[PDB]
């Protein structure tokens, strides 16, 4: 027949970069959960989430995840420059126990969780201005605590407010006190946002609460590598294409393993 | 759409004894899976969160695990205020319930 | 109906580490941050850090950044402190002090105080020697008379004159850490210079951590 | 804490309008991270679950129930209530009043949409008869 | 990191008297500025936060002022129950700075010290160590100062010192000086001294005795 | 088999451009990306961008942004070069090479390298 | 950028025994994956440049196995068990772990 319909059951380790996350979805790893620290300064055609992956830092959301998910996976890079941020009247580098660095307390490693400073926290209304030629991407997010005590005694406003703004768009979001089911002990949630900063643009970071702050930015690049979940294993073989139930041979005119493929390989066919 | 059957309907168990309740789901429902403990006249109490996260007040014997289609509830030592009928639940579909009962 | 229930008095052997507790009652435990202070004599209070239970959030005193750990079991609305590697140094009351935002984060309920006490030194009875009166001068005015105790380990010891009969104009000293590690102490009461002769004043002396039991007879010269 | 309680007639004529009403103490039925929901317990089939009401007016009833429920707040009062059109026998259950959520945690690799029923009311049975 | 300057660290007053209690910051706190009441027998009492606002459930009579760098607690009608420590404490920076606390302590008439010195007893002496003990006794105020004093010769460092708590009967303190010597040092010197100075006396004190009685 | 033959010396003028072209046979020309290298004399080897000729995607080093676009034209399996705005720096040989993977992929086989010299004579 | 060193202006490799040419980069070439994406380029004189060494120890369709390379952290080595006459060449030293691609200066092989 013309019509592919085997897979070996493995991805081929050549000739496209295969990134495998074992344990790490690809948003896990851009944020810098405690056990997706071995993926900096990335780079990848492919990127192979398993099934299994797992988060183990502070109980988080993602709205627009999908459009971050892609937006990262196409750029086909994870390097993250750090900034200096000038975080003035607000005390840095917060944490969780739900986020086990090393023995003790930890959070993520690429977001700053500011926090009240003695018994006020100003405005913070820093900016970064993107004088280089790459479009930046800044991972911040909005803290929900569980309850308006805990929203006092962590941010000493009542209601927090976090203003990202550049000379495109800008994102106002309010967070909302309550308390969710317990995730890993915590009734408390955290919002992932994201901030495309093109180049001759600035940053704005307009916030009296429940910011949590960027550590810097990731440079982003035009590519087209990709994402792909799978959980078949990966093997040195050598194939010019993949699915998410493995290499497949190319050669056919035609292919039915899967409608999702990566690589230059024949059509999909029901 | 989703439809998930929970596994046994009922068993039978002594105190002490380390018993294991199973929920498969006919789709993958990542970690989307709840359990509801209810004793006898009473409402259903929330125990697990996302099929592995303990609730408040929730006795540290308990323990869910799985992903995917296929969960489980644990429950290392079988206390006697422990029994009661649990109910898997994903989004809108409760299970058929596990009427665990003392041997 | 806030309170802040603490643990006990501990005694630890340099290098030892010890976890200090603190039940809170009367309040939601998770939305308020613990306060750790450290008092030791003659140094004043001393901020050893905070956590935030609900969260885990901890913020420690550069000074303390290693030294002290913050934990906090949610299930029992307790807060913990695990002090490590201990020296003599470390000896002093530890204080558990509530904040919150109703009072703009000064610490408004405080624990009773927690006393940790860092010593090498072996468990031993007091050693009981009389003060006699009448040093060089026969008699005159009131008449003071004491008992020293000296050399003894742990605190406290409990002094009285006369099993209790002679509670009024008697002065018990605090006890004062010596360079040998051990604990020592003076008990003195003034009495009626003619009470001298007719009377024979008992020192009773109680350790009851080396359960020792010392009544001592004093008498002039 | 929250307590929910529901209350209504016990018994209801079949082709009626079955109505129970549950009210919320210690809260405020105005939150917006929570809905507020009713679930069914018949002996015969478990729990089932009928529908859920948001503060801001969004709905969700399960398409087992050709459209025959309707969840409506009364912020007035902190009180919503379940409107079942055209019961039957087979509509004879314990009724409770349930809090809830919607979250999207990112938990695992394949994002799914969690609800949760955390707080319960009594339950109150309410029988469908022509007695 | 702030360091704070509380003074006067000993304070003496009366009942129906008004005192102030001055706390400095090193640099700017703005207005936040705690005052703690500690007292033996009871956990720590929050008496004003932020500078002025006093916590609920304080009398009116306590009252705080001052903003920057300089601040101030004042009590008015100082009733019995306000003699305790009292502690400054910044919450403005992050780590919490506590001043070094000021002693208020009820006031009285002067009164001269009784000056007793105890030889070391021969029990003690068969242990081969010696203390010398000279005591002063029901005497005010606190700033009583003791030197001892063995022959001809001045003696410092091998000493310690115990002051008890004012006594409540009659608001007087009492104090021990402790000159510690081993069997050997004790028999090299002859005749044994303390010189108390005090405000109360009129000139200083001595009590001595000679090695054998 | 697989071979990229490519357009012969080209000699224009500075500040003109130059069209230079890679002509792919042997193999499915849609099927792999193409890079184009850059050799100059005792400078060394420098590597321009790639191009995916499925969609024209094209990925530039920085240095050569703007300085050089690259497309193709699928229907006759050639991929173009396309240098602006030259200077004494562009006299160098360009090579179209293969690529095997996809944008992290390697030089598979190497083009007969199109020397361009820049001067009017 | 990672830049890629090659200095080897004249390598003395007599005709029939083993040769060696060292290539060096200023950042480790070792993916997350496992693969060091060094690659080996021989440019014969006269002709345009040809793969021989991809990653490493990996020979392209048409490379003898005279040709082995290896070598860890930021220093490699290309090793020829034998030289012939048809080896004299320029062997640049490519990477490509981080875009853009870089090559080193180039090795040129020379017989006593
Ligand atoms: C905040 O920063 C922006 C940009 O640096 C500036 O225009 C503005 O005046 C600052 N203050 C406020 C209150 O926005
Ligand atoms: C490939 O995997 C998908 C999803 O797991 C499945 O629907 C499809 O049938 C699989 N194809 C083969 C050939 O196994």
């Amino acid at each position: 027949e013309l019509v592919q319909s085997s897979s070996t059951g493995k991805i081929c380790n050549n000739p496209h970069r295969i990134l495998d996350g074992i344990d790490c979805t690809l948003i896990d790893a851009l944020l810098g959960d405690p056990h997706c620290d071995v993926f900096q300064n990335e780079t990848w055609d492919l990127f192979v989430e398993r099934s299994k992956a797992f988060s183990n830092c502070y109980p988080y959301d993602v709205p627009d995840y999908a459009s971050l998910r892609s937006l990262v996976a196409s750029s086909g890079t994870l390097e993250f420059i750090t900034e200096g941020f000038t975080w003035t009247g607000v005390t840095q580098n917060g944490g969780s126990n739900a986020c086990k660095r090393g023995p003790g307390s930890g959070f993520f490693s690429r977001l700053n969780w500011l926090t009240k400073s003695g018994s006020t926290y100003p405005v913070l209304n820093v900016t970064m201005p993107n004088n280089d030629n790459f479009d930046k991407l800044y991972i911040w997010g909005i803290h929900h605590p569980s309850t308006d005590q805990e929203q006092t005694s962590l941010y000493v406003q009542a209601s927090g407010r976090v203003t990202v703004s550049t000379r495109r768009s800008q994102q106002t979001i309010i967070p909302n006190i309550g308390s969710r089911p317990w995730v890993r002990g915590l009734s408390s949630r955290i919002s992932i946002y994201w901030t495309i900063v093109k180049p001759g643009d600035v940053l704005v970071i307009n916030s009296n609460g429940n910011l949590i702050a960027p550590r810097g930015y990731f440079k982003m690049r035009t590519g087209k590598s990709s994402i792909m979940r799978s959980d078949a294993p990966i093997d040195t073989c050598i194939s010019e294409c993949i699915t998410p139930n493995g290499s497949i041979p190319n050669d056919k005119p035609f292919q039915n393993v899967n409608k999702i493929t990566y690589g230059a390989c024949p059509k999909y066919v029901k | 759409d989703i439809q998930m059957t929970q596994t046994p309907s009922s068993l039978s168990a002594s105190v002490g004894d380390r018993v294991t309740i199973t929920c498969r789901a006919s789709q993958s429902i990542g970690a989307s899976l709840n359990w509801y403990q209810q004793k006898p006249g009473e409402a259903p109490k929330f125990l697990i969160y996302a099929a592995s996260n303990l609730q408040s007040g929730v006795p540290s014997r308990f323990s869910g695990s799985g992903s995917g289609t296929d969960f489980t509830l644990t429950i290392s030592s079988l206390q006697p205020e422990d029994f009661a009928t649990y109910y898997c639940q994903q989004q809108g579909t409760f299970g058929q319930g596990t009427k665990l009962e003392i041997k | 109906q806030v309170q802040l229930q603490q643990s006990g008095a501990e005694l630890m052997q340099p290098g030892a580490s010890v976890k200090l507790s603190c039940k809170a009652t009367g309040y939601t435990f998770a939305g308020y941050w613990i306060e750790w202070v450290k008092q030791r004599p003659g140094h004043g209070l001393e901020w050893i850090g905070e956590i935030l239970p609900g969260i885990g959030s901890t913020n420690y005193n550069g000074k303390f950044k290693g030294k002290a750990t913050f934990t906090a079991d949610s299930s029992s609305n307790t807060a913990y402190m695990e002090l490590s590697s201990l020296t003599t140094e470390d000896s002093a009351i530890y204080y558990c002090a509530r904040s919150g935002a109703q009072a703009t984060f000064a610490m408004d309920y405080w624990g009773q105080g927690t006393s940790v006490t860092v010593s090498g030194a072996s468990t031993k009875g007091p050693s009981v020697f009389p003060l006699a009166p009448s040093s060089k001068s026969t008699s005159g005015g009131t008449a003071a008379l004491g008992c020293l105790v000296k050399d003894y380990f742990p605190e406290p010891v409990t002094v009285s004159w006369n099993s209790g009969a002679l509670t009024s104009g008697v002065h018990t000293f605090p006890a004062v850490l010596q360079s040998s590690g051990l604990y020592s102490l003076s008990s003195v009461v003034t009495v009626p210079s003619s009470s001298l002769g007719t009377q024979t004043y008992i020192c009773n002396v109680n350790h009851k951590p080396s359960n020792t039991k010392v009544d001592k007879r004093v008498e002039p010269k | 804490q929250v307590q929910l309680q529901e209350s209504g007639p016990g018994l209801v004529k079949p082709s009626e309008t079955l109505s129970l009403t549950c009210t919320v103490s210690g809260g405020s039925v105005s939150s917006n991270i929570y809905y507020w929901s009713w679930i069914r317990q018949t002996p015969g089939k478990g729990l089932e679950w009928l529908g859920y009401f948001y503060h801001s007016g969004s709905s969700n009833y399960n398409p087992s129930l050709k459209s025959r429920v309707t969840i409506s707040g009364d912020m007035s009062k902190n009180q919503f209530s379940l409107k079942l059109k055209s019961v039957t026998a087979a509509d004879t259950a314990i009724y409770y009043c349930a809090r809830g959520g919607v979250e999207n945690l990112m938990l695992v690799a394949v994002i799914q949409e969690m609800w949760y029923f955390d707080l319960w009311g009594r339950g109150t049975l309410v029988t469908v008869s022509g007695a």
